[PDB]
RNA sequence: UCCUCCUAAAGAGUAACGGAGGAGCACGAAGGUUGGCUAAUCCUGGUCGGACAUCAGGAGGUUAGUGCAAUGGCAUAAGCC
RNA sequence: CGCGGGGUGGAGCAGCCUGGUAGCUCGUCGGGCUCAUAACCCGAAGGUCGUCGGUUCAAAUCCGGCCCCCGCAACCA
RNA sequence: GGGUGAUUAGCUCAGCUGGGAGAGCACCUCCCUACAAGGAGGGGGUCGGCGGUUCGAUCCCGUCAUCACCCACCA
RNA sequence: CGUCGUAGUCCGGAUUGGAGUCUGCAACUCGACUCCAUGAAGUCGGAAUCGCUAGUAAUCGUGGAUCAGAAUGCCACGGUG
């Protein structure tokens, strides 16, 4: 019970999420990942989770 | 004392005992003891054995022994339905075949090897042979 | 827990012998996570990521049976 | 500014690092101060302009540390390099001046926790 | 440079037949000087230590910075990672500058000067060469009167036995054994 | 010694080398002297070569080490590979990094007959 | 239930409620790549200096290392900067 | 996707729903008193309220979050 | 023979994200008068040993000692 | 009269040190004196607790016996009050 599961969003703008786990006990800084996605072509940063 | 330092590995199990040995020809001193026979022998044989070759020469020799055991047995005091797991080590063996020679004197006439090496017959599961340097 | 479960020893080993092959693939020994003596050749890679052995050719497989060490590697040639 | 010290005068009277240098104590430096013109009003730590010169002639003028005690690399084998109870007891941590050890034994030489 | 070339022109080059040598590449040199400080345990408050090597850094041209243990399993009772010293290691360039204020003179403040050990062994020529304690040169912000500090002076050389750098060592104002 | 350190920064680029087959350029220097050599597919021939070494080369320099030294067997290399019809090859560096001298020999290859 | 080494026989499969031990999760990093770097441990002198870690020298081990255990590979590093 | 409350000097618990003003009761310590210790008595010491923002002239006090800690309940593979 | 656990200051015992160990008694010096009760001032242990695992072991791992318990086997 | 405005201080003296001066059968050990060098602790004190009468208490001065030399012990005498 250690991990929480995010929700990440495209920086292109997807009602879509990215699906992931991250630190919640000793870590308060944030998770953000380039990602593809067939709707905007170009491989963008999802960021902040929702 | 008479054991290989422990390692987490101890439950060793019994092998197949086969004819050939490579060591033959003394090596320590001129009078040896040699197997030409085969099977087993316990840490506490083979120091009684020793034990009647100290007490038939006492200081006229010094005793050699190529023998130091290198499996322990795996026992229980009585009979069991079957079964659970591997029992724990009791005894420790060393094994012999008829090339190997066992031990070895030096600082004694022929005739005293010959009697001190006689002394321990008794205690031993083969029957044994004297060995010479024979050298030309 | 803890309690001695042992597991399953699970194929390896051999598939066949002599120069295989003719259809699509050269498929070598099928030993797991191998990286120490059997091998294929340079001029003719395969493998995947557990190190089973294969080479990428639609022939026959020859050996090259010589290299460092103890490596003898699985090659190609036209016949 | 640094003449005779390595210490500096922050709140305290201008008797610090002018006392205590290894050849000048308390009463020595107050007349060093006074023949150099310097007076006690307002308790000063930071000096006149040049003040400093007029200062450093009257310092410079007595002997400190290895000028103070200028033969000690000869002295030392009466002490050192031949038997001397003097400085055996030295090197065991106890003093040679008939000290009453019944009263004077503290913590730098041996606890007392 | 100030001096640096009669380090290789001249030094030992004249004496090479007391040791049967005939090539100018049998003859030492110097490699570098490394430095070590008397770290004193310090971790509370640690300014201080971080003030000393301020002042280590003002007698080296390198960037102050950290040494660390070989071992992470030691007789010491060891961690992981642990910073043992700080080096500041000196170098051609830096090492000819470090010679025009160190290694030659410490008679600006006294009391005995004839006391302590002078004293190495090594087998193949490298020194420890220190004479100890400061004399302090004339900076700003320099008045703390901070106390327990020591700096460890040794050498490395491309010598090849323990003579060839008590040799080599002559080129410095070294007081030697009695 | 760097000799002894070169080979641990070339032997996973030529084991990857014997993967991809053909000729090797083959580049290579010495603070005094630079080299290039076209060596076959298994290794048995070499085909063309250039060096600061030869005669003409040598005193139409400088300095037989420098960047200008590389650049002149880079255009001898070219010239001599193109010859022989060579293109569509890897640049093989004997474990030297590719900055500076090695540089300046590829760049001049590149208007005189080989690119990569 | 799954998994590393073994029983298991110069293919597999496999005994028994057999020998030694792991997984049910963690690090967006130990993922991708360019280039660089080279690892147990021991002895001696010099010191801050409380055996030995350190500073340097001498000897010797790819038996060091890898998010986790095992086993093998591996400095060509897939090991760490 | 569902649930009520607390965190106030060293504890315990008020104060919060009155925005501007720190309290009760123990403990801790200095004196006073005696044939021991203590108890009692008279004083003292410790306080922008777990904590980061927002609303406003103004926040312990009004609202949103994060952590420590304890009840309750509908859908929940 | 076989097995589960306990052993921490002179005493009784807490003490596992293992990391350089602690209170209450007791005792010394004392207060009160010559003591007892107890107020004030003060010290700390191969954590029963051995030998390992570990960054670190009182604690984990294998054993010996000291102490208590479980068992001579279902009909 | 001059001065600090409360600072571990111009406070404070133990210790680590120097060089002279005197006595004596002899002063390293187990003395005095002088002029100088280093200058810690101490910020009015556990549980608590001592004393008191009128030239007295308080406080600051003076002398002397024990001696060759040598007390903060011993015994005594004024001012101010």
């Amino acid at each position: 019970g250690i991990r929480e599961k995010i929700k990440l969003v495209s920086s292109a703008g997807t009602g879509h999420f990215y699906t992931t786990t991250k630190n919640k006990r000793t870590k308060p800084e944030k998770l953000e990942l380039k990602k593809f996605d067939p709707v905007v072509r170009q491989h963008v940063i999802y960021k902040e989770a929702k | 004392m008479l054991q290989p330092k422990r390692t987490k590995f101890r439950k060793m199990h019994k092998g197949r005992n086969r004819g050939l040995a490579q060591g033959t020809d003394v090596s320590f001193g001129s009078f040896g003891l040699k197997a030409v026979g085969r099977g087993r022998l316990t840490a506490r044989q083979i120091e009684a054995a020793r034990r009647a070759m100290t007490r038939a020469v006492k200081r006229q020799g010094k005793i050699w022994i190529r023998v130091f055991p290198d499996k322990p047995i795996t026992e229980k005091p009585l009979a069991v339905r079957m079964g659970k797991g591997k029992g724990n080590v009791e005894y420790w063996v060393a094994l012999i075949q008829p090339g190997k020679v066992l031990y070895e004197m030096d600082g004694v006439p022929e005739e005293l090897a010959r009697e001190a090496f006689k002394l321990a017959a008794a205690k031993l599961p083969i029957k044994t042979t004297f060995v010479t340097k024979t050298v030309m | 827990g803890g309690s001695t479960r042992n597991g399953r020893d699970s194929e390896a080993k051999r598939l066949g012998v002599k120069r295989f092959g003719g259809e699509s693939v050269l498929a070598g020994s099928i030993i797991v996570r191998q990286r120490g003596t059997k091998f294929h050749a340079g001029a003719n890679v395969g493998c995947g990521r557990d190190h089973t052995l294969f080479a990428k050719a639609d022939g026959k497989v020859k050996f090259e049976v010589k290299g460092p060490k103890n490596r003898k590697f699985i090659s190609i040639e036209a016949e | 500014a640094r003449i005779a010290g390595i210490n500096i005068p922050d709140h305290k009277h201008a008797v610090i690092a002018l006392t205590s240098i290894y050849g000048v104590g308390k009463t020595r430096s107050k007349a060093i101060l006074a023949a150099a013109g310097i007076a006690e009003d307002v308790k000063i730590s930071e000096l006149s302009e040049g003040q400093i010169d007029t200062l450093r002639d009257e310092v410079a003028k007595f002997v400190v540390e290895g000028d103070l005690r200028r033969e000690i690399s000869m002295s030392i084998k009466r002490l050192m390099d031949l038997g001397c109870y003097r400085g055996l007891r030295h090197r065991r941590g106890l003093p040679v001046r008939g000290q009453r050890t019944k009263t004077n034994a503290r913590t730098r030489k041996g606890p007392r926790k | 440079a100030k001096l640096h070339d009669y380090y290789k022109d001249e030094v030992v080059k004249k004496l090479m037949t007391e040791f049967n040598y005939n090539s100018v590449m049998q003859v030492p040199r110097v490699e570098k000087i490394t430095l070590n400080m008397g770290v004193g345990e310090a971790i509370a408050d640690k300014k201080l230590l971080d003030n000393a090597a301020a002042d280590l850094a003002a007698i080296s041209g390198q960037k102050p910075l950290i040494t660390k243990a070989r071992k992470s399993v030691a007789g010491f009772k060891i961690r992981q990672g642990y910073p043992i010293g700080c080096k500041v290691t000196l170098r051609g360039e830096r090492m000819w500058e470090f010679f025009e204020r160190l290694i030659t003179i410490a008679v600006p403040r006294i009391r005995d000067f004839r006391g302590l050990s002078a004293k190495s062994f090594d087998g193949r020529g490298n020194y420890s060469m220190g004479v100890r304690e400061q004399i302090i040169f004339p900076e700003i912000d320099y008045d703390k009167v901070d106390r327990v500090r020591g700096l460890d002076i040794t050498i490395t050389t491309t010598a090849k036995s323990d003579e060839e750098g008590r040799a080599l060592l002559a080129a410095f104002d070294f007081p030697f054994r009695k | 010694d760097k000799k002894s350190a070169r080979i641990r920064r070339a032997t996973r680029a030529r084991r990857k080398l014997q993967e991809l087959g053909a000729t090797r350029l083959v580049v290579h220097r010495t603070p005094r002297h630079i080299y290039a050599q076209v060596i076959a597919p298994n290794g048995s021939e070499v085909l063309v070569a250039a060096s600061t070494v030869e005669k003409a080369i040598a005193e139409q320099l400088k300095y037989t080490g420098n960047k200008d030294a590389a650049a002149a067997v880079g255009k001898a290399v070219a010239e001599r590979a193109l010859e022989k019809g060579i293109k569509d090859v890897s640049f093989d560096r004997s474990g030297f990094q590719y900055h500076g001298r090695v540089q300046a020999l590829a760049d001049a290859a590149r208007e005189a007959g080989l690119q990569f």
